[PDB]
């Protein structure tokens, strides 16, 4: 198991079409009413795009500026970011019209989020609450996976794309670094957030990892266990 | 709240100078307005606050049955979305809404609405403030017996 | 009805297909309530006063003296034919979208 775990003589894995009805059923749930703002999500000018059209009463400005999406940060992420970041590129009409554009977008962020926290936690047995940050420590993004959508994924040829028949391969030796040992989502979200500041090395920023890794989590999972205190202090 | 009714003639209203000039504004333009003080309030009881609840129009002209009064009334209107910094359509219908006449009586003014409906009444919750306009559109192609037009409102004051 | 007595474009709220073979139809009438959330929401929005006109015509001043005098055919032998055509409906009017 800690070879394999080490990525030493790897598995063996058959690319049934059986994978083609689960990408088909993050399509057809992507599809059916959820009408999610994901039409060029990100890149600058995100013009043509329906929901501020409706609401041009209240604001006009479909487009924006610059990108609309998010990375993780330690003790306070959340849409405070998300509106610091919209607030930062220049608006000087600071009233209401720029706060309300966010209550507008969170609900349309979740609909992006919770198909896959929803789904794929019935297909591999992890909490809701894990999901998003497995998916990005395994080395992937939420929108990235959505986007094999549009790269015709849902088509029943034997064949699919690297990115999605190797990241699922992968997923299930990260599924057992998971559950050979059972730890707790804010150690994952400060590995995933500043690995040097946790205590590692800059290459560790990377998906690769080590024993010299191995013993000193394993040691803090013992530690944190050990301890004449609770959780958090 | 102190609901109060009331009418003007553009005839009392401007004098026999503007009815001389409508020999312009019979093709050429609209016919501009404002209900300002010195006709709508000092000439009447003083309010604190004042607020409109219904409008209608009669049109002094010899116009028989068997004959259509095709002119318009508007309140000065936008149907426009409102764009902030960062670094119409043809005779459509503006959300403050336009009235259109056809008979050149009060029933020109408000269609089969008694006292209720689910919906606010023409500018109804406004101020008397506003600008208005007149403009006969096609109906100034037959318009050769005019005289002088009537306005009726009803409105709370406090 | 709601799209008919508006008169709009395409929104296909009522989605065939909800039941389910495995589990017996449980759930299949909870999406329904969605189903009457998503479209009542149309109504509350979609509804003003139109541009409410009133219209009426003369068949002699429609047609022209020609035809009362035809119609001494039409009394008997036939209907009468119509259709409502812009040069009195529409261009003797203010004009609409």
């Amino acid at each position: 198991s800690l070879a394999l775990l080490l990525g030493v003589t790897r598995l063996a894995v058959v690319p049934t079409n059986n994978m083609v009805t689960f990408f088909k059923g993050i399509a057809n749930g992507l599809s059916e009413n959820v009408c999610l703002t994901t039409d060029d999500f990100q890149r600058q000018e995100l013009e043509g795009a329906d929901w501020w059209t409706l609401l041009s009463t209240n604001q006009v400005i479909d487009d924006m500026g610059l990108v609309l999406d998010i990375h993780p940060v330690w003790g306070k992420s959340d849409e405070e970011m998300l509106m610091e970041k919209i607030q930062s590129i220049g608006v000087s009409n600071d009233n209401n019209t720029l706060s309300i554009i966010v209550q507008i977008l969170i609900q349309a962020k979740n609909a992006q989020e919770n198909l896959l926290s929803q789904t794929i936690s019935a297909e591999y047995g992890v909490e809701r609450s894990v999901v998003p940050l497995q998916l990005r420590w395994l080395g992937s993004n939420v929108y990235s996976v959505l986007n094999q959508v549009l790269n015709n994924t849902p088509t029943d040829i034997s064949s699919i794309v690297p990115k999605l028949s190797e990241l699922t391969y992968s997923l299930l030796i990260y599924t057992q670094l998971i559950n050979s040992l059972k730890l707790n989502k804010e150690f994952i979200f400060l590995r995933l957030t500043q690995p040097n500041w946790l205590g590692l090395t800059q290459p560790k920023l990377s998906t690769q990892l080590s024993l010299p890794e191995i013993y000193l989590i394993t040691c803090y999972q013992d530690w944190v266990v050990n301890a004449n205190k609770n959780e958090d202090s | 709240r102190q609901e109060i009714t009331k009418t003007i003639s553009l005839k009392a209203l401007l004098g026999e100078s503007w009815p001389a000039e409508l020999n312009k504004l019979k093709q050429k333009t609209p016919i501009n307005f404002n209900l300002e003080e010195q006709i709508f309030v000092e000439d009447y009881q003083e309010l604190y606050q004042r607020r409109i609840k219904s409008v209608s129009v009669s049109l002094p002209m010899l116009v028989g049955p068997y004959e259509d009064v095709c002119a318009q009334l508007t309140q000065t209107s936008s149907s426009y979305s409102t764009r902030a910094d960062l670094k119409h359509l043809v005779r459509s219908i503006q959300p403050n809404q336009q009235i259109s006449l056809s008979t050149g009586v009060n029933d020109s003014g408000l269609f089969m609405l008694n006292f209720d409906d689910e919906r606010f009444l023409p500018f109804e919750g406004s101020g008397v403030d506003s600008s208005w306009r007149l403009q006969f559109t096609n109906l100034k192609q037959n318009l050769d017996s005019l005289n002088d037009v009537i306005l009726h409102v009803k409105y709370t004051a406090a | 009805s709601l799209l008919y007595e508006l008169n709009l474009g395409e929104q296909s709220f009522v989605g065939g297909g909800g039941w389910n073979d495995l589990y017996q139809g449980l759930m299949a009438g909870e999406t329904l309530k969605l189903a009457l959330m998503r479209m009542e929401r149309v109504y509350v929005e979609q509804n003003s006063r139109r541009q409410e006109i009133t219209k009426t015509i003369s068949l002699k001043a429609l047609l022209g003296e020609s035809w009362p005098a035809e119609l001494n055919k039409l009394k008997q032998k036939t209907p009468i034919n119509f259709n409502l055509e812009e040069q009195i409906f529409v261009e003797d009017y203010q004009e609409l979208y």
